[PDB]
């Protein structure tokens, strides 16, 4: 009555799709310079 | 009849072929499971018998 479905399905393999960057917030280290700036939050210079 | 030798040898060859086929089938189904209708697979053997026509050939009644 109840048996296994008896079906075949062969895989092929694995491929890399993407590399996501963790755009988190990094720590701030003091360089004591007067012409260095750091971003707090989001945003990029141009 | 001096010609029943061929019959005896042919029966022996057929019986040996049957036994070899059964052994090969068992080896193929060594690690099988859930055959048709779900009943588990069970191994089988053959039984040789002689044809008392005295001296006679070999036969396999059933598996």
């Amino acid at each position: 009555q109840t048996t296994l479905p008896s079906g075949l399905q062969i895989g092929t393999g694995v491929r890399p799709v993407a590399t996501e960057r963790l755009h988190s917030q990094g720590n701030l280290s003091q360089t004591n310079n007067s012409k260095d700036v750091a971003i707090k939050g989001q945003g990029f210079f141009q | 009849a001096l010609l029943n030798i061929f019959d005896i040898a042919g029966s022996a060859l057929a019986a040996q072929s049957k036994r070899l086929n059964v052994a090969a089938s068992n080896l193929a189904n060594a690690d099988s499971v859930t055959g048709p209708d779900g009943q588990p697979y069970r191994a089988k053997q053959v039984v040789f018998q002689v044809d008392a026509a005295a001296t006679g050939g070999v036969k396999v009644a059933s598996v």
